[PDB]
RNA sequence: AGGACCGAACCGACUAAUGUUGAAAAAUUAGCGGAUGACUUGUGGCUGGGGGUGAAAGGCCAAUCAAACCGGGAGAUAGCU
RNA sequence: ACACAGGUGGUCAGGUAGAGAAUACCAAGGCGCUUGAGAGAACUCGGGUGAAGGAACUAGGCAAAAUGGUGCCGUAACUUC
RNA sequence: AAUUCCUUGUCGGGUAAGUUCCGACCUGCACGAAUGGCGUAAUGAUGGCCAGGCUGUCUCCACCCGAGACUCAGUGAAAU
RNA sequence: CGAUGUCGGCUCAUCACAUCCUGGGGCUGAAGUAGGUCCCAAGGGUAUGGCUGUUCGCCAUUUAAAGUGGUACGCGAGCUGGGUUUAGAACGUCGUGAGACAGUUCGGUCCCUAUCUGCCGUGGGCGCUGGAGAACUGAGGGGGGCUGCUCCUAGUACGAGAGGACCGGAGUGGACGCAUCACUGGUGUUCGGGUUGUCAUGCCAAUGGCACUGCCCGGUAGCUAAAUGCGGAAGAGAUAAGUGCUGAAAGCAUCUAAGCACGAAACUUGCCCCGAGAUGAGUUCUCCCUGACCCUUUAAGGGUCCUGAAGGAACGUUGAAGACGACGACGUUGAUAGGCCGGGUGUGUAAGCGCAGCGAUGCGUUGAGCUAACCGGUACUAAUGAACCGUGAGGCUUAACCU
C-alpha cells in the first residue's frame, strides 16, 4: 500500500506521465502563468521547481541538463537568462498554488498557477 | 444475484436519507472587494486576499 | 534450504555423485534443512565401483546450502552447491573416510566430531 | 507501573562477544502523575500520566484546566496505569526512567501499523487456489464460506476479509538491553508495535 | 534520528580502511574452537559493499578447493579484527555479481594503478 | 522438381486466458496449421424440399434442418395442463 | 437492430537496418479511438521481476519460462536409399 | 491389446514408491486374415509414458506497472 | 420433474464422542522399558509423495498421531470438470438390421452486476434528561492452549543380564500465531549506469523519444518472508474417573448417608483484544453559559429583542490513518506539505577542456556528476481577519445535611 510513498499516478503510465510533466513545465516557463486541475499543479510544483534552482547556477553542463529536462531550447533559454537572476535571491518555493472553483466539464477542482515575481 | 420480493418505498426512501447532500456552510465575504468566494478560493474578479492577482 | 526433491551434490569419497532428497526428518509438515540436518537420501549416479548402489536409501547431513547460514553475529556463508554426505541408515555414522569441499561450523557439535575432524577447512 | 515512551527507531548493540540484538529505542520522558485515583473517592488504585508537550494553542480549555488544577505542565496526552498495592504516587511526582533499573523483560503495548482493507491472504493467511490448470476469477478470493442449508448462516467469527492492524497489540517479555538514564532512553531487544512516532505503553513483565 | 546516530557513532568502530569493491581483501576474525579465541584468515575479492553507518557490510569471496564461499561480514562488528587489500582492483560496476557465473581465468580482474 | 522445407499476404480454427445480460446472437489477445495446390478468391450461372448438395458430421440449404420458409386445409387434434 | 474493438475484391507500396510486402523507428499523409476529475483498498483482467528448490503442482509440464539468427565443424539407431 | 470380466493376472525393466507405460508368459469370458491379419522409414495443432533444458505450475507467495473496482460531476439500463 | 446440479480434487471449515496423540487413572498372565484392556476427558493437534478419474487402497518415508463420523456421501449464485451421463468415432460381444452394452477407450461450452437474512469491517442519526472534552471500572464476548529431542537427577530404582525408569529441573527444535525492517534478502516501470536499432534537437559532440521499463546491471525509501523478536505457561478455584481419612444404618465391615482431604491439557479464572446502544445507557475529573420581555388554555407551553460561551463542524496543508466517511498532526503566536540548504544512501570517474594514439578509446581534472520516497535544519510559497451549528442555570416526588 502507499506507506511513505510520494508521488501521484494521475491515471496515467509513466512515459505519458513524464512527457506531460515536461510538457506542462515548458507552457509554464513561456505563458508565465497556467491554469490546470490541483493535483497536477501539486505535482507541478516538485517538478518546475529543480529547474528554477539548476539554472540559478548558470553553466553549460547545467544548460544541457536543463535541456535534458525540458526538450527545448526557447525554455533553456528563457530559463538561464531570465528566470536565473529573478529568482536569485528566492531560497526555493517559486511558485504559488491559487484554487480557483471548478471545471464546468468534469468538476475537476482547478487551480491557478503561477510565478512569485510574476508582475 | 437478483432479488426476490419487491421492496416497500419505505425502504427506499430510508436507503436515500443518506444520499441527499449537505449545503456549502457560509462563503467568505472578501475585506476589500465585498464580494462572495468560497474559502480559500479566488473571486471570480480576481481577488483573493485583497489584492487583484489575475486578468 | 532443501527440500524433497532436491539434488544435492556429494561432499565425501563414499561413492554416490548427484543424490536426490526425498523426505527431511524431524516433524510434522518439516519443509526445510538447514545445515547439520539429517535427511533421507536416494542415489540417481555412482562412481562404478563405489560403497553404494544406484537406487538405494540412506540417510545424509547437509553440510553446505546455497541458502548459507547466520552466525549469531550476521555472517551468513553462502556455497555454490547445495552438499551433503552420507550416513548409515541405523548406526548414523558417516561411511566415507574422506570429505571434499569446505564445512561450516555450525556443524560442530558432540554429533559430528568425525565430519569436522575429516573436513579439509571449516568456515 | 510502567512508562508511556515513543518509540524512535531500530537499531544494533554489538556486545563483546560479537552477538548482534536488534535493539528498539524507546525514548522515555519524565512521565507526570496527573491524578491518582484511590477506592473511597473513584472504585480502584490506579495512577493517570502524560508526556511531551503539546502547542498551548491547541490544548482545549477542559485539557488544559485538567493540567493545571493537577499541577502539572501541559502534556501531550493521557493514560491510566493500575497500581499494585504497595505503590502510594504523589500527585506531584514525576516518574523517570530508571523504573527499570532492575527488570530484565518488559510488556510493549502500542498500534500496530494499520495496511489497510487487506484481504484474506494478507490477513489471515489464507491460501490460494492455482493461477493456471482452468481457474477462472479465483486466484486468490476466500472460497466456501459455509454448509448447505444447514446452518444456512455463515457462523459467528467466520474469518473474511476486513482491516488488518491499526489496533491496540501487545507483545509480552522482550528483554530490556539497557536503559540510558542520560538520553532518556529504553533499548529493549526484539520487534515492538508501532512505527516510528508511535506511542508505547512500556510494562514490567507478567509471564 | 539524531538519537539513533548518536547510539550508532557511539559504537562505530574507528580503523574502517578505503577497500572499493573489487580490491581483494584478507579478513582476521574471531574463531572459538573449544575455548580458544584465535584468528581465522579469510581472504577473496570484495564483491558487495554496503555502508548503513554501524549497519555496514561487505561480501567476501574465495574458491576454497573449488566450491566457492561467499561471507558478508558486518564490518564495525567485533568478529572481525583485521582488513587488508593484497592487491587494488578496478571494475567499473559496484557490486560485482557477475563474478558468480565464471570461474577461473575469466574471473579475474585487471590491476589499480 | 515436388499435393517438398522454414515463413508474412491469404485461408483457417489446435490450446489457453478474457468474456459470458459481452465491444461481438461465436469475438478479441498470445501462441498454432497450410501457405505452387485435393489451394484460395472476385463476378455471373445451376441443382428446390422426401428434394438439392455432401473428401459423409444426419452436416449445410438466409443467425432455423432426423426433412426449410410463407400462405392455405385450420378454430387439425389433445382421454393432457 | 447501434456513430457496434466483427466482415468486405482490385490498384499505388518512400527512408534506415533486414533476406523480406516480417519486424523497430520514420517521411508525405492522417489521427489521438465522443465521458472526464481524483484516490492508489480488497478482488479481477493484461503484464514485469524473484531468494533457496526445480514438476514436488496436477486429471495431464495446461499455462508460463527457455531454445531462436548467419557461416563453419559434426551427426546415430533405423530406412521404402 | 483401443478388444481381457476375474484382474492392480504373473514375471522382468523403469522409480524410494508405478491401477498408467514398455518387454515377455497364453489361462483368447468375447483377436484373427480385403467390415482385412501382421509388419513398417517418413508424416501428425493426434493417444500413453520416461528423461535432459527450463521456469512462481508448486513448497509459499512477495513486490511493482497499467485497465477496472472505490470517490466527485454528466447520461443512465437489466434479468427479477 | 412450470427443474432442488449428482463422484473426486483445490479453498474454507464447523460440530459430535463411540479417542489417534498429548492429560488423569483402575486391572494386568504389569520386574524395567515396551505393552494389553477398561473408565473420565473434545482444549489443542492429526503427513508428504508413487500409481490410478477416484473416495478407498497398496506402497515408499516420516511423525507424538497420521482419529471415526455428520454437516444435501458440507462446500460449483466460490474454483475445476479427470470420471459419470448428450451430439463424433472405434474395438469385443449381442441383434439379420436400425441400434445397444454399471465393458472398453480417443474427443467434448460449467452463465449471473447480491435486494433480504447471514458474516467481516466501518460510518451517519438520535438516545444516555444542561452542554462539551478526556480518562476509566468492566456486564458480556472473542483470541490463545500442540509437542519432539538432548542433558542433569542417574546408567540410579529394577533386572541374572541386556536394557532401563517414575517424579522433577534445564536447554534446543518442529508446526501454528502475533509483531517488525535492525540484520540476510526479494521487489523497487519515479534514482544511477551500460547497450542495440532508429528518429529528432541544423551538424560533430551531448542528449531526449520509441521499441513489454527496448534488453540488461545495480539499487534508496516502503511493503515484505525465506529473515528475527515474542507467545503457548506458571499459579489459584470447583471438579470428572479414581484415591482416601473418620464413620454409622448393619456392635463387624464400609471412600458416604453426617463431615473432610487429594485429583486432569476438560469448566471459571490467570495472559492478549474488543467492550456503557451494558436502554441495567455506569464511575471520576475538568471547562462553559448567572439576559430581557410579550401572550393565552398556564405549561416540562408558544413567540419577540439582545446574547452565541465551552466546544464542535466546515475549509485548507496533510499523515508510517485511509475505498468514501472515520482516526491523528498543523493553520503565521506556524515545520503540516512542497521547495531550499547541509547530510546520508545509490550509481560508479558526468560535461567541457588538455594530453596520447592513425583510430576506436585511454589518461588528468575525478570518487566527479547526478541523486525518488530517508535524516537534521530554513518561512520561500501554501495552510485568511472571519462567517456557521451549539446557548442564556438545567422538571416533579421523597429522603439526608442547612438556619
Ligand atoms: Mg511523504
Ligand atoms: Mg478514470
Ligand atoms: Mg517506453
Ligand atoms: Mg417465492
Ligand atoms: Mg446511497
Ligand atoms: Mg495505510
Ligand atoms: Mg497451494
Ligand atoms: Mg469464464
Ligand atoms: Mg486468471
Ligand atoms: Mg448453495
Ligand atoms: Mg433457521
Ligand atoms: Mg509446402
Ligand atoms: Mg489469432
Ligand atoms: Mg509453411
Ligand atoms: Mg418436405
Ligand atoms: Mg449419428
Ligand atoms: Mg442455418
Ligand atoms: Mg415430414
Ligand atoms: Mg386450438
Ligand atoms: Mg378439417
Ligand atoms: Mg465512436
Ligand atoms: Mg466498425
Ligand atoms: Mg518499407
Ligand atoms: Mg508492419
Ligand atoms: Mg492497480
Ligand atoms: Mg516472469
Ligand atoms: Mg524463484
Ligand atoms: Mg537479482
Ligand atoms: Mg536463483
Ligand atoms: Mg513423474
Ligand atoms: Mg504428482
Ligand atoms: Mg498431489
Ligand atoms: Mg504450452
Ligand atoms: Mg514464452
Ligand atoms: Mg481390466
Ligand atoms: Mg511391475
Ligand atoms: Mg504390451
Ligand atoms: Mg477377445
Ligand atoms: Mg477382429
Ligand atoms: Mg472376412
Ligand atoms: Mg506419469
Ligand atoms: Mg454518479
Ligand atoms: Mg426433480
Ligand atoms: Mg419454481
Ligand atoms: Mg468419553
Ligand atoms: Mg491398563
Ligand atoms: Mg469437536
Ligand atoms: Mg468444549
Ligand atoms: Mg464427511
Ligand atoms: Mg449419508
Ligand atoms: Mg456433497
Ligand atoms: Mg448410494
Ligand atoms: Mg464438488
Ligand atoms: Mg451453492
Ligand atoms: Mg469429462
Ligand atoms: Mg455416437
Ligand atoms: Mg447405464
Ligand atoms: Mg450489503
Ligand atoms: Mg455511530
Ligand atoms: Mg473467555
Ligand atoms: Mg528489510
Ligand atoms: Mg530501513
Ligand atoms: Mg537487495
Ligand atoms: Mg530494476
Ligand atoms: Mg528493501
Ligand atoms: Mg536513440
Ligand atoms: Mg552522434
Ligand atoms: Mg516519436
Ligand atoms: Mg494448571
Ligand atoms: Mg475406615
Ligand atoms: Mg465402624
Ligand atoms: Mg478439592
Ligand atoms: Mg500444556
Ligand atoms: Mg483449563
Ligand atoms: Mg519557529
Ligand atoms: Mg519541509
Ligand atoms: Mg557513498
Ligand atoms: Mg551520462
Ligand atoms: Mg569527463
Ligand atoms: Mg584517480
Ligand atoms: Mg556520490
Ligand atoms: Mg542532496
Ligand atoms: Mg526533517
Amino acid at each position: 500500500m502507499r506507506h511513505r510513498k510520494s508521488g501521484r499516478q494521475l491515471n496515467r503510465n509513466s512515459s505519458h506521465r513524464q512527457a506531460m510533466f515536461r510538457n506542462m513545465a515548458g507552457s509554464l516557463v513561456r505563458h508565465e502563468i497556467i491554469k490546470t486541475t490541483l493535483p497536477k499543479a501539486k505535482e507541478l510544483r516538485r517538478v518546475v521547481e529543480p529547474l528554477i534552482t539548476l539554472a540559478k547556477t548558470d553553466s553549460v553542463a547545467n544548460r544541457r541538463l536543463a535541456f535534458a529536462r525540458t526538450r527545448d531550447n526557447e525554455i533553456v533559454a528563457k530559463l538561464f537568462n531570465e528566470l536565473g537572476p529573478r529568482f536569485a535571491s528566492r531560497a526555493g518555493g517559486y511558485t504559488r498554488i491559487l484554487k480557483c472553483g471548478f471545471r464546468a466539464g468534469d468538476n475537476a477542482p482547478m487551480a491557478y498557477i503561477e510565478l512569485v515575481d510574476r508582475s | 444475484a437478483v432479488q426476490q420480493n419487491k421492496p416497500t418505498r419505505s425502504k427506499r426512501g430510508m436507503r436515500r436519507s443518506h444520499d441527499a447532500l449537505t449545503a456549502v456552510t457560509s462563503l467568505s465575504v472578501d475585506k476589500t472587494s465585498g464580494e462572495k468566494h468560497l474559502r480559500h478560493h479566488i473571486t471570480a474578479d480576481g481577488y483573493y486576499r485583497g489584492r487583484k492577482v489575475i486578468a | 534450504m532443501i527440500q524433497e526433491q532436491t539434488m544435492l551434490n556429494v561432499a565425501d569419497n563414499s561413492g554416490a555423485r548427484r543424490v536426490m532428497c526425498i523426505k527431511v526428518l524431524g516433524g510434522s509438515h518439516r519443509r526445510y534443512a538447514g545445515v547439520g540436518d539429517i535427511i533421507k537420501i536416494t542415489i540417481k549416479e555412482a562412481i562404478p565401483r563405489g560403497k553404494v548402489k544406484k537406487g538405494d536409501v540412506l540417510k545424509a547431513v547437509v553440510v553446505r546450502t546455497k541458502k548459507g547460514v547466520r552466525r549469531p553475529d550476521g555472517s551468513v556463508i553462502r556455497f555454490d552447491g547445495n552438499a551433503c554426505v552420507l550416513l548409515n541408515n541405523n548406526s548414523e555414522q558417516p561411511i566415507g573416510t574422506r570429505i571434499f569441499g569446505p564445512v561450516t561450523r555450525e556443524l560442530r557439535s558432540e554429533k559430528f566430531m568425525k565430519i569436522i575432524s575429516l573436513a579439509p577447512e571449516v568456515l | 507501573i510502567g512508562l508511556v515512551g515513543k518509540k524512535v527507531g531500530m537499531t544494533r548493540i554489538f556486545t563483546e562477544d560479537g552477538v548482534s540484538i536488534p535493539v528498539t529505542v524507546i525514548e522515555v520522558e519524565a512521565n507526570r502523575v496527573t491524578q491518582v485515583k484511590d477506592l473511597a473517592n473513584d472504585g480502584y488504585r490506579a495512577i493517570q500520566v502524560t508526556t511531551g508537550a503539546k502547542k498551548a494553542n491547541r490544548v482545549t480549555k477542559p485539557e488544559a484546566g485538567h493540567f493545571a488544577k493537577a499541577g502539572v505542565e501541559a502534556g501531550r496526552g493521557l493514560w491510566e496505569f493500575r497500581l499494585a498495592e504497595g505503590e502510594e504516587f504523589t500527585v506531584g511526582q514525576s516518574i523517570s526512567v530508571e523504573l527499570f533499573a532492575d527488570v530484565k523483560k518488559v510488556d510493549v503495548t502500542g498500534t500496530s501499523k494499520g495496511k489497510g482493507f487487506a484481504g484474506t491472504v494478507k490477513r489471515w493467511n489464507f491460501r490460494t487456489q492455482d493461477a493456471t490448470h482452468g481457474n477462472s476469477l479465483s486466484h486468490r478470493v476466500p472460497g466456501s464460506i459455509g454448509q448447505n442449508q444447514t446452518p444456512g448462516k455463515v457462523f459467528k467469527g467466520k474469518k473474511m476479509a476486513g482491516q488488518m492492524g491499526n489496533e491496540r497489540v501487545t507483545v509480552q517479555s522482550l528483554d530490556v538491553v539497557r536503559v540510558d538514564a542520560e538520553r532518556n532512553l529504553l533499548l529493549v531487544k526484539g520487534a515492538v508495535p508501532g512505527a516510528t512516532g508511535s506511542d508505547l505503553i512500556v510494562k514490567p513483565a507478567v509471564k | 534520528s539524531n538519537i539513533i546516530k548518536q547510539l550508532e557513532q557511539e559504537q562505530m568502530k574507528q580503523d574502517v580502511p578505503s577497500f572499493r569493491p573489487g580490491d581483494t581483501v584478507e579478513v582476521k576474525v574471531w574463531v572459538v574452537e573449544g575455548s580458544k579465541k584465535r584468528l581465522q584468515a579469510f581472504e577473496g575479492v570484495v564483491i558487495a559493499i554496503r555502508n548503513r553507518g554501524l549497519h555496514s557490510a561487505f561480501t567476501v569471496r574465495k574458491i576454497s578447493n573449488g566450491e566457492g564461499v561467499e561471507r558478508v561480514f558486518q564490518t564495525h562488528s567485533p568478529v572481525v579484527d583485521s582488513i587488508s587489500v593484497k592487491r587494488r582492483g578496478a571494475v567499473r560496476k559496484a557490486k560485482l555479481y557477475y563474478l558468480r557465473e565464471r570461474t577461473g581465468k575469466a574471473a579475474r580482474i585487471k590491476e589499480r594503478l
